[PDB]
RNA sequence: GAAGCCAGAGGAAACUCUGGUGGAGGCUCGCUGACGUGCAAGAUCGUCAAAUCUGAGCAUGGGGGCGAAAG
């Protein structure tokens, strides 16, 4: 038919244009022309066989408007390649804007462009116009509506991210991400949070004459003063590029964190707890500051946002070069095991616990409070040198949650204690051998602060109602840590 | 198978416009002052029709010299300070640099 | 707020000068009318208007 | 041990252990 | 085979926590009572009595009406005019004062009945906090300072019998003796439970018998 | 005295042995301190000198503290 007429002419251009560009130039309108029918298969075929041609045909580089023989076809040629590659954007622009319902006969042109999309920015993302494309995935990544477009233009973005080396199209994605996150005003759906994460850069005997060989010698020593002034510029562009996505990613987080959206709080701090140790000292104190007004906010749902920035806050610690940083850069977490402390009579009470790789964006409240009970008891540092009276004192509260608490979480909780006295031992077999119990005061359990509370002055004595508790795996696990306290 | 888009910026950068700024904020010189010294033998000089090379050798020969202060100079640093100017890896690999530095000063006194 | 503190280290704010208001101790920002003297001195083509 | 191996959040899943 | 049944009827209470649907798991929670009671099971039950209190009837103030108080035991919904009735505040609050009396008075011995209660007492001391800081429902506000009155009470009596008790980890013989030889009147939670199932009954009677003759003079 | 190559004998092959040929080696012969890491009460691992000899010509770098370097 006249399918198949394009069929032919289609075929023809793109062999053409393989085997000797150069001298073909106008082809790449002729293309545009041929994709101008208004039938649909021939529409689909068309915008295929452009994102093909386009692919081999673009140079490693791109080229200046001229403005103002074979330097003049070369010229011709690549200004019709532009001229044509531009053309192709605002097809594919007008596309994928276009309305995707249509009878079921296959994939929509919407889909194949948005396919085609994907694989121009995974292939040639070097070349012009690389914003109006990015700028294409975006209008498509800012909608709130789950499809296969959506994912497929996500992990699009993702494996750029984790390719760029360069950085000018990571600084565009991220420029373009930052601006529709505001403009939308933090509705997106956090995958294109998580890209934030998923960035990279945050992380024979040949004869030769006389003269050839002295030009050669030329060249030799012109590279290699080319190499090293390439490898100084490079490690500073490298550097300027990751402060200015570094500024950016940060801005949307704390923009993010200000305005309190509650369905991105768990990304946002999953980023800065990993950025962190990549933005300065200084913020690194502010950013603790921060965590804990944010903890003062909410004490003034709640619980979750709590115990996520409990774990932010920890996990920054323990990162190591925070964790060497310490002492000089005054980085105290005593407000937030304070704050642990004292709650932990509360989320006890809340029954919106069990209610739902990654290291903080965990959907479950009890997930997260263990998390903030191994940060605080079981750490990966300095793990036998934590205050006893710490120690006892957690072991307290945590028996009695685990009472008071549902019978997965209070297994974990279980599980967690009968770690601790694996890990520790000797420091609190006096909580439960009474002939040890300290007579310096007496317990006092509605403290304010851990110190406060004397934790040797007091007995477990909650077993005698979890072995009762109607769980054979929590009676099985108070079992168990009967018999490592046995074989102490 | 089937074969959101939708006035000027002034940015300062320079240190003598950061010690203009300071002259305003603190109560030194008013805008009435600003004006006045505004009417001075660099005013009233045309600008827009002129050739590159004109333009850029009287921008070379002819910058004018005001005082600056340590305050203002201060402050243009820390506005164009990098986000990662200062890591604790490099401030710790710094520390650590200069201490190697110190041990071998001592070393080759021995 | 801490988290406004860290926005505008991040991203300085316009008239940011690194100065602290005597009359009110928050930090003293120049307003869009200054920054147009600043502009209006520091290039001289316009002292003043009409 | 036991702390990591249940503080994985898929171990919460709510499964009544009746349908095993 | 208690395992799965504690299973599915925490599952059936927490399916839709509303307002309108607080009588199931009411009789829910006096199934599972009953239960605890016969077997020797522990049975959390505290999270879910203090949901019902830290529900959203219970904070605004009650609607003025006049209309017949809820019998509970036929209930399986709450009628639409029953939605911020004084009548109905009144009737749940009796009924959650009771189900925590029960379980209160059901674990009033063990030796760790001082930290089995300390969360609750707290919560419920938060509670008088918060709403005479809420409504205007002072009988409720009363049963429940006489009901964490009782709590703390039976806590200081535990704690005071507690002292002397050996349990060295592998010595356990005091505390599987604790107070094998006494019976649930002795405890003050024993003697308010028993004095509230009293008062209780004879309201019971009153209502009943009053309902009787009513029915006799429309006949 | 290693790679590489040759012949004989077993192994389906990959291989193994023997006899050799060969003559590459940060291989031999002639007359320690300084630190760093440590995640404990110090273990282990890493880095720094000791840099073909020699005639006649020639160039360069030098102190300290501050600082991420640029200065």
């Amino acid at each position: 038919e006249q399918i198949r007429q394009a069929q032919e002419e289609l075929a023809k251009i793109a062999t053409q244009l393989n085997e000797n560009p150069e001298e073909y130039p106008g082809h790449f309108k002729a293309l545009a022309r041929i994709g101008e029918t208004p039938i649909l298969a021939i529409q689909k075929l068309c915008i295929v066989t452009q994102m093909a041609v386009y692919k081999d045909v673009i140079p490693g580089y791109r080229i200046r408007p001229l403005g103002e023989k074979e330097v003049k076809r070369l010229r011709t040629y690549e200004q019709a390649l532009v001229a044509g590659y531009h053309g192709y954007l605002k097809t594919l622009a007008t596309y994928a804007a276009s309305s995707i319902p249509e009878d079921r006969k296959g994939e929509p042109i919407s889909s194949i462009a948005f396919t085609c999309a994907c694989e121009l920015v995974n292939a040639v993302p070097h070349f012009n116009f690389r914003g109006d494309l990015l700028r294409i995935l975006v209008k498509k990544l800012s909608t709130r509506k789950i499809d296969r477009d959506f994912v497929k233009c996500r992990e699009a973005l993702e494996k750029l991210f984790q390719d760029d080396e360069e950085g000018n199209a990571s600084q565009e994605a991220v420029s373009l991400l930052s601006k529709m996150m505001k403009a939308r005003e933090y509705r997106v759906d956090e995958s294109v949070l998580n890209l934030f994460l998923h960035l990279r850069l945050l992380s024979k005997w040949e004869f030769r004459t006389k003269k050839q060989r002295k030009l050669l010698k030329a060249e030799k020593e012109a590279q290699k003063v080319m190499e090293q002034a390439d490898a100084t510029v490079s490690h500073e562009e490298r550097e300027r590029i990751q402060s200015e996505i570094l500024k950016m990613v940060f801005a949307t987080y704390f923009r993010i964190l200000k305005a309190r959206v509650p369905h991105l709080m768990g990304a946002v701090l999953e980023g800065l707890a990993k950025y962190a140790h990549l933005i300065n000292q200084d913020f690194f104190g502010d950013l603790l500051e921060a965590l804990k007004d944010l903890i003062r906010d909410t004490d003034r749902d709640t619980s979750r946002e709590s115990l996520l920035c409990t774990v932010t806050a920890f996990a920054l610690l323990e990162g190591q070069d925070a964790h060497n940083a310490r002492s000089d850069l005054h980085l105290d977490l005593s407000f937030f095991i304070t704050n642990l402390y004292r709650s932990l009579l509360s989320l006890s009470l809340n029954p919106d616990l069990e209610l739902g790789n990654n290291k903080i964006n965990l959907q479950t409240t009890t997930v997260l409070l263990l998390r903030c009970l191994t940060s605080v008891l079981l750490p990966p540092w300095n793990i036998r040198s934590v205050p006893p009276i710490r120690l006892a004192a957690f072991c307290k509260q945590l028996m009695t949650l685990a009472l008071q608490v549902p019978e997965k979480s209070s297994q974990a909780i279980l599980g967690l204690l009968q770690d601790v006295v694996h890990t520790h031992g000797r420091k609190v077999a006096a909580l439960w051998n009474t002939e040890e119990r300290k007579g310096d005061g007496t317990y006092k359990p509605l403290s304010e602060t851990v110190e406060g509370s004397n934790p040797f002055t007091t007995t477990i004595w909650e077993g005698e109602l979890l072995r009762k508790h109607y769980c054979p795996k929590v009676r099985e696990g108070l079992k168990a840590m009967e018999k490592e306290l046995r074989s102490i | 198978p089937g074969l959101w888009e939708e006035r000027p910026n002034i940015d300062i950068i320079t240190a003598e416009a950061m010690t203009l700024a300071h002259q305003l904020a603190t109560g030194e010189k008013t805008k009435a002052d600003l004006i006045d010294e505004g009417y001075n033998k660099y005013a009233f000089k045309q600008k827009e029709g002129l050739p590159d090379w004109f333009l850029e050798d009287e921008a070379k020969h002819d910058k004018p010299i005001k005082p600056i202060t340590k305050e203002a100079a201060q402050a243009i640093k820390e506005k164009l300070r990098a986000l990662n100017a200062r890591p604790i890896k490099k401030v710790a690999e710094a520390r650590a640099r200069r201490k190697l530095r110190q041990a071998k000063k001592l070393e080759k006194l021995k | 707020d801490a988290l406004q503190n860290l926005l505008d280290s991040i991203e300085v704010p316009e008239g940011w000068t690194g100065l602290t208001d005597p009359n009110t101790g928050k930090p003293l920002n120049l307003s869009r009318d200054e920054l147009e003297l600043i502009r209006k001195v520091q290039q001289g083509l316009i002292p003043d208007d009409v | 041990n036991k702390a990591a191996e249940m503080s994985v959040d898929d171990f919460f899943k709510g499964g009544f252990e009746i349908l095993s | 085979l208690i395992y799965p049944l504690v299973q599915v009827t925490l599952g059936a209470m927490r399916l839709i926590p509303t307002a309108i649907y607080f009588p199931l798991r009411f009789h829910l929670i006096r199934s599972l009572l009953r239960l605890s009671r016969a077997t020797d099971t522990y049975i959390p039950l505290a999270s879910a009595l203090l949901e019902v209190l830290q529900s959203a009837e219970m904070k605004k103030p009650p609607k003025s009406s006049t209309l017949k108080p809820l019998d509970f035991a036929t209930a399986y919904k709450t009628p639409k005019s029953y939605l911020r009735t004084r009548v109905y505040q009144d009737g749940v609050g009796e009924q959650v004062v009771e189900l925590l009396s029960e379980f209160f008075v059901l674990w009033s011995r063990n030796i760790a009945f001082p930290e089995f209660a300390l969360p609750t007492i707290v919560a419920l001391k938060r509670w008088m906090k918060e709403m005479r800081k809420g409504n205007k429902n002072a009988k409720l506000g009363s049963s429940l300072v006489v009901l964490v009155q009782k709590l703390e009470m039976n806590a200081k009596f535990i704690e005071e019998r507690r002292a002397k008790v050996d349990f060295a980890p592998k010595d356990r013989a005091q505390v599987d003796a604790f107070l094998k030889d006494l019976e649930w009147e002795k405890t003050p939670l024993g003697a308010y439970v028993v004095a509230q199932r009293k008062l209780r009954e004879e309201r019971k009677r009153l209502m009943e018998e009053a309902r009787r003759e009513e029915e006799r003079k429309r006949r």
